[PDB]
Formats: structure tokens, C-alpha cells, sequence
């Protein structure tokens, strides 16, 4: 009658090791977990990646937040799958998603 | 794109049988001017006896091609089959999917429009 | 004797498939999820049944007996070579 | 090609279960016929390109087992 | 496109039972032919398609025994 | 549209048993034919059909047994 | 208005197993072709359809036994 | 209207089983041809009809056995 | 031999069906797909 | 020269599945029949010559077991 | 009788496949490859291999290597031991 | 002359595994048509062939075991 | 050697039926001259009535030969069955792979063209 | 006359591997055609022959052992 899925939750691919770190942010917009972020041009403030700042990209966040963070928590290393994370609607190639985090400790498997 | 069913079975026969058993044919003059197609060649023969008798020998070369190429052709041009050179004189209406090319030989006999 | 005991004993089952070996072993036995050839080592977990699909199949060898007569053969032999040695057929075997 | 060759084998398969798998094509005069393919093959060639192909999940690993 | 996938082939399967799917179809000088599939072969499709889909319960689980 | 399915598929049945499941017919250059099935395959459609609508049931418990 | 088809079922029995059932008629350019069922499903049809239309009885509950 | 019928079937179950059971028969543009069935079928099914009919005894039951 | 016995023991009952293995497992051993590790 | 042959065979494997590997051809007068193969030959030979020739990994052998 | 079970024990199994037979051995018996010589394998835990149609590993179930052979020495043994005038224990 | 038709045979294997083995060659009452073979005896007949020419090693002799 | 798929196959065939039906003939004269051929030949019976009574039957003897090797063979030379002599008449079109040609005994009957 | 044999028969046998053993020809009223033998036959005929005659030694005796 009433039956669902239950999917275990793993943020890891692999076994490397993943690690956070916490920075000011000038984040506009209530940001789910686990979003993509770049620096501002101007204030090099924190603020969730758009998709067309191609190379920007520099860290997955952490916890979710809002505008009144004024610090968030994010993740420096690691390696993520291409599913589980979530992107802007204006990366809409999956070859630019998948090599957005090259040449960081951020991988994409 | 056609509201067959059948249409697009046949076409795709006439496709493929052009590209298994037919042969390049190189247009030549008209508004198509330099270009190839592919068409099935066929020569069957005919003879005529003029007066008491003259073997007057000749053949009724045609073509086959389909007709989505074959459009604005008309009837002045001329065609160019391997090392052969033919020219249309009639255009069979398409059948669905193609039509027969009738051809001459040599220089079509003048035009004689008006 | 015994590498033939060895070799039959070796290969306990095998399965067919049309997919990647890889995937094959991944979606009939299992394990994977390896931390960096050699195929892949499973887990030997506890009882396990796994999925089938048309043209996909596992079939366990029952091989045969490991002593089809030759216990008693080699018994036939110890005697002849007793009677050759000249000692008793208990104390040499 | 994985997706396109994937979707016209899928609706290939589909057409020649409700009616329309041609056997032959003829037209006066032209006549041509394609080799007719049984199901389960079909079937299991989709399942196997799939698994292939980097689709969503498919399949799972045995089974198990607890109290 | 899943639930029109499956009206059709429910129509299909109808028509193979009472009377409604034509083999070939001829007018003298066009003729077309179609292979026909075996009923229990379009029974499995249409009863997976039917499990695929967002098609409700059809099927439970094993029934346990109690005394 | 379930009872007059079946209303029709009951009818075929009873055609088909009888004489008038047209195999084939054909007129001046026209030709057709429908592919027929078994009587089993039928009838056994017709018993589960009859089942899953909600008219009255044939199908019972399976027994009882008592001195 | 099950006697009626009982009626039909057992006339084309007959006629059938005797010389009177036509599998196809040819007119000429106007031809006609009609599935051949077999006399076993047949006289299955006869005997299941003459059980549940509520005619005289048939058959009766197994048999005694007694010294 | 038992007899009638019987004797019909057994009489034809003879020309046909001796040389004349007209299969098919042919004119100038007609064709007509009728189905053809076994002869285990219809010899069985005259043995039904005639015990079924009430016609002289022909069968007895079973065999005992006396010292 | 020891570890032929335990493979040869530890699968026993195989299933085959062309639906999905999730559903075919609820549908056939039951299963516990309202509540990877398969 | 074996990459070529690998996918001119994947292609006709393809076109065979889904619906273009044509039997016959016929012209008004020139008619072409081809050799019917089979699937299981076929994938037979696509997977001998893709093992055999400069294709990346794909099979590996057989297994190994820890507690 | 001796070498004929020597030989059927030392044939236990086979292994058929179309493709090379060196890459079958490697992908069917683990083999090697890595490193006629053939290719001998190591001898580790059981190991399961998987096959696509075509080919087949099938084991030999060998046969009795002494089917009545045992029975067959006691009588000739005993008629031996007759012959030579001492007892057939003593003999054998 | 071992390696041109061993290189014959190898591109006839690869023909009719792929589509265009000329079973039969028809034009206006000038017909032919050639007997067919099987890819196993074909396959077969391909690798004695090679044994016999001096093609390089492609089967050995057993493997022996060592713990 | 062709873009055809097809015409091999005729060409394979036409080769097949001239080894297993026909005969060799052997030509003279012509710029062949002397040349040796296979191919099928055939004598189909004609008769002509004319007036009252002018009964001429005769024979249309086709030999059925490969325009490859009979290319320029012209008309006014000679051709020898064997025994028996006779002289092309006429030559068909290739249909693809070959062409007929029809005889008539004897010898030519003149030139006539100048 | 057994060499002549000898290679006329492996000429045939190769033919008909590859694809040149004509089995009818058509002369639009002048036609007719061979049987066909089979693989396994005409081998093992190419053997007989090719042993009986006088080339070379093609098969040895049984194998000896030694530990």
C-alpha cells in the first residue's frame, strides 16, 4: 500500500579523506548544503558558484545557511560523486561540471 | 513525417536498394549544375524498321532515381553517368518515393520553344 | 592424486554472463567497493541469493569423488610392495 | 551514440511488440524484407547495452540476510 | 510518455486476442507485412511495463503463515 | 470499457469456436489477413479478465475437509 | 440465451467432424479463409458451456464403495 | 434426432475411410474446401453418441473371474 | 576443499526475473525496500 | 585493420537488433538474396575479435575469496 | 593398470573457448600473464570464473581406479600361491 | 599458396557474418545461386587452416599447477 | 573494383553459366582475328510465308557473350561455332555484365555504305 | 590419377568454404542444378583419399608415456 526507498547516504566515493574549513561569506540567497561556492570579483566575499565564472569554483559547502551567516563551513578535500551534489541551473554542461573543481583538493568522481 | 506508416518503409527500401545494386550519376548544366546522385541505370534495347527495312539500332536508357533530388530538373539538361553522358527527356510523377529518369544520348536536339 | 584432488576442489562454481566482469561479479556475488589484474576479492559473508536475468547464470561444479578406488588400489599396492620388502603388510603401511 | 542507439533500439523493440515490425516492403515491381530477430535476444541486448551505458541504477548486488 | 506506452500496448494485446492485429495488408501492387510476437512474450512486456510504470499495487509480497 | 471488452472478447471466443474467426479475406487486388491465436490462450485471458472485473466471482476458497 | 449457443456449438460439432465445415471459400476474386479449431477444444468448449448453462445433469459425486 | 445424425456420420465415416471424402472442389472460378479430421476422433465420438443414444446394449460391465 | 564447501554452501537459492532486482526482490523474498548494501 | 571490422560488425549488430539488416532485394527483373546469420554467432564473433584486437580492457578472470 | 589410473587422475579438467588460448587460460584459470611454457597458475583459495557462451569449463569425473582390479589380484594371487605350494597368506 | 586463401576465407567469414553473402543472383531468367555454409564449420576450418600454414603460435599446450 | 554490390555478383554468375552452359567458339577475321570465346549458344526457329506459299524457315542463332571480350567487334567479320562459321549480325547493350550476339550464316552480304 | 583427385576435391572443398560451389544455374529455359554434399563428409572424404594415395605421412600412432 504504502512503501518507499531508502537510499544510505555516503558524501564520499572513495577513501580519501575530506576536510573543512570556515571563511566570511556574502552569500544573497538561502543556500542548501553542500553547494557549490567561488569568491566575489569585488570583495572576494563567499557566495555559491554560478556556473559561468569558469575556473571560480572553490570549495562544496558544508552546512546550510542563509544570508545572516556571516561565516560558513565548507570543504577543502575530498572526493564527491556527480549526483549528489547539487549545481546551478546555468552550468549546464556536464563536462564543465565535472571539471569545475580541477587543479584543487576537490575531485568529482 | 508522412502519415502512413508506409511511406517511410518504402523510402527506406528505395534507399537502400539504390545504395546495394545502383550507381553514382554525375549531373551536369541545369540549376543543379555539377552535382552527383544515385540511381539505378538500366538500358533495355529497342529497334525500329523504317521504309521496306532499316535496322535503325538504339536502346531507351533509364534511371530511377528519387525524386527529392531529382526536383527542377526540367528537360534541357543533361547528365553525365561514370564516363557515359545521357541528357533527361522525361521525368516519370513519383511513385511515393522516387520516379524514372528517361535519358537520350549525346546533345538533346535543339529546344525549339517558341 | 593429489593435484587432481587440488585442481577439482579449486573451482567450486562458475557463472555466465554477456555484461563487463566487472559488473558481473559486482551483480551476482558482490563485494567491490575496493579502496584503489586481480579481478576482485568478495567477502565471505553470510548466506547470499542473487539476481538473474535472461542469458545470465550460475552453476556450482559438483566435481567427484575424491577416492574413487584409490584407497584400496594403493591398498593392493602396499601389499605387492610388502611382499617385495619382506616386512609385514600392517607395519609397513 | 550510447543514448540515441539506445532509444531507437527501445522503440524498435516496442513498435515490434504492438504492430509494426515490417517484415517486407512492396511496392509493384520493388520489392525488399529485413531478417526478422526473436525477443528475448532483443531484450537481453537492451538490458546488456543499458548496463553498459552510464544509466541510472539497474541492477543490485545478491541479497541479504538477518533474524 | 510510459502511460501511453502502456494504453497502447493494452490495445494491442486486445486486438491480438479477439480478432485486430493484421499479419500483411495488399493493394495489388503495394503490400506490406509485419512479424507477429507471441502473446505471452507481449503478456510478460505489458505486465513489466505495467511494474515499471507509476501504475499502482498490482503484485504483494510473499505471504507469510501463521497459526 | 471493461464488460463490453469482455462482452466482445467472449463473442470472438464463441466465433472463433464455431466457424467464423476470418482468417484471411481478400477481394480484386485487396488481401488481408489477421494472425489468429490458440483457443487456450483465449480462453485463459477471458478467466482472468472475467476475474479482475467486478462481476461475480467462479473462484472459491480451496477446500475444507471435515469427519 | 446460453441454449441458443450450445445449440450453434453442437451443430458445427457435427457438422465439422462429418464433411460440413468450410475452412476457406474462393469465389472468384472474392475469397475468404476461417481459423480451423480442433475437435478437442471443441468438445471442451461443448462440455463446460453445457455444465454451466443449467441444463439436466451430467456428471454426479464420485462413487461409494461397500462389501 | 440422434439416430439421424449417426447414421449420417457413420455412413460418412465409411465413404470417406473407403475413397470419398471430398476435400476440396473445384469450378471454373470456385473453390471450396472443407476441414478434415482424423478417424480416432469420430470413430470415438459414434461410440458416444450411440451409448448415449438409447440403442442396443454394447457394452457390459467389467469381467469376474470364479474358480 | 574447506573454502569450496563454504562457497558451495553459502549462496543456495538463486532467483531469475527480467524485473527490476529491487522489485523482484520485494515481490519474491519479501524484502525490506521501505526501510549499496543491496 | 581490425578497429574497422570491429565497428562495421557493432554496426550491423545494431541495424540487425533493430530493424535493418535486409534479406532480399528485388528489381523488376534483379533479385539479391542475402545469407540469413544468427545473434549468438554474431556477438560470438563480435566479442573474439574485440578481445583479440587493440580494444581496452574488458574481461578479467576469475575471483577470489576472504572472510 | 597403474598408468592408466596415473593418467586418468592426472586429467581432471578442461576448458574450451574460441578465442586465443593463452588469453583464455588467463581469464578463465587465473594463470600468470603478468610475467612451450604454457601458463602455469598459482594454487590459492577457490576461485570462481566467469564464461560467455562459447566457452565451457568442464571437470572430469575420472572413473574407479579399482573397479573389481583388487578382487581380480586375489584370484591370481591365490592361484600363484597355489602353484608355487606355499599358502596364500604367506604369499601375499 | 596457404596465405591467399587463408586471407580469402578470413574476408568470406567476415562478409557473412556482417551482411552480404550472395546466397542467389537472379536477373531476367539468368539465376544462380551458390550453397551456404556454417559459421562453426567455417570458424573451424579457418583455424586448421592456420595450424597448417605457418601462422604464428595461437593455442599451447595445457598449464601445469604449482602452489 | 565496382560501386555497384551487385554487378560483382552478375559478373560471378555470368562466369558461372558461360564454364557450365555453352560452348567455345573461336572468331576469325575482324580485329579480334583469330580469338577463342565461351558462351551459351542458341537456335531459335523462324519462318517467313511471304506470298502463297514462300516457306524460308530458317534460324536466329545468339550467342550471349561478354562485351568485355568482344569489344570492338564491329560488324562485317566473321565468326566460327566450332565446324561451322558465321558472321555477327548485331550486338545488344550490355545489360551490366555481358550482351548478345546475334549471327547470321554464311558469308556478309557486301558493304554498302559508300 | 589420385593427386588430380586429390586437389580437385580440396579445390571444391575450399570453394564451397568460401563461397564457390553453385549449386543451380538458370538459362530462362535452359537450366539445372547439383546436390550438395556436406562439410563434416567431404573432409573426411579429402582424408580418406589423401591417406590412401602416396604424399606424405599425416598422422602418427597413438603416444607413449614416461614419468
Amino acid at each position: 500500500t504504502s512503501k518507499e526507498t531508502f537510499t544510505h547516504y555516503q558524501p564520499q566515493g572513495n577513501s580519501d579523506p575530506a576536510h573543512t574549513a570556515t571563511a566570511p561569506g556574502g552569500l544573497s540567497a538561502k543556500a542548501p548544503a553542500m553547494t557549490p561556492l567561488m569568491l566575489d570579483t569585488s570583495s572576494r566575499k563567499l557566495v555559491a558558484w554560478d556556473g559561468t565564472t569558469d575556473g571560480a569554483a572553490v570549495g562544496i559547502l558544508a552546512v546550510a545557511a542563509d544570508q545572516t551567516s556571516t561565516t560558513l563551513t565548507f570543504y577543502k578535500s575530498g572526493t564527491f560523486r556527480y549526483e549528489d551534489v547539487l549545481w546551478p541551473e546555468a552550468a549546464s554542461d556536464e563536462t564543465k561540471k565535472r571539471t569545475a573543481f580541477a587543479g584543487t583538493a576537490i575531485s568529482i568522481v | 513525417d508522412f502519415d502512413n506508416l508506409f511511406d517511410a518503409a518504402i523510402a527506406r527500401a528505395d534507399e537502400t536498394i539504390r545504395g546495394y545494386m545502383g550507381t553514382s550519376a554525375t549531373i551536369t548544366s541545369g540549376e543543379q549544375s555539377g552535382a552527383v546522385i544515385r540511381g539505378v541505370f538500366d538500358d533495355p534495347e529497342n529497334i525500329s524498321y523504317a521504309g521496306q527495312g532499316v535496322r535503325v539500332e538504339g536502346s531507351s536508357p533509364s534511371l530511377f532515381v528519387r525524386t527529392d533530388e531529382v526536383r527542377q530538373l526540367r528537360r534541357g539538361d543533361t547528365l553525365t553517368i561514370g564516363e557515359e553522358n545521357f541528357w533527361v527527356d522525361r521525368v516519370s510523377p513519383d511513385d511515393g518515393g522516387s520516379c524514372h529518369l528517361w535519358l537520350g544520348r549525346g546533345v538533346p536536339p535543339a529546344v525549339n520553344r517558341r | 592424486q593429489l593435484q587432481s584432488a587440488i585442481v577439482k576442489a579449486m573451482y567450486a562454481a562458475t557463472i555466465e554472463s554477456e555484461l563487463d566482469t566487472q559488473s558481473a561479479m559486482d551483480f551476482i556475488l558482490g563485494a567491490n567497493s575496493q579502496e584503489q589484474y586481480a579481478a576482485a576479492p568478495v567477502r565471505l559473508g553470510g548466506a547470499k541469493v542473487p539476481h538473474l536475468m535472461p542469458g545470465d547464470s550460475l552453476n556450482l561444479q559438483t566435481a567427484q569423488d575424491t577416492d574413487n578406488g584409490y584407497s584400496v588400489f594403493e591398498q593392493s599396492l602396499l601389499r605387492y610392495i610388502a611382499a617385495g620388502l619382506g616386512v609385514s603388510y600392517e607395519q609397513l603401511s | 551514440t550510447r543514448q540515441e542507439e539506445l532509444a531507437a533500439a527501445r522503440a524498435a523493440l516496442h513498435d515490434l511488440m504492438t504492430g509494426k515490425r515490417v517484415a517486407t516492403v512492396q511496392k509493384d515491381g520493388r520489392r525488399v524484407e529485413f531478417t526478422a530477430t526473436s525477443v528475448s535476444d532483443l531484450k537481453k541486448y537492451i538490458a546488456e547495452l543499458e548496463v553498459q551505458t552510464g544509466m541510472t541504477q539497474r541492477r543490485r548486488g545478491p541479497a541479504g540476510f538477518y533474524v
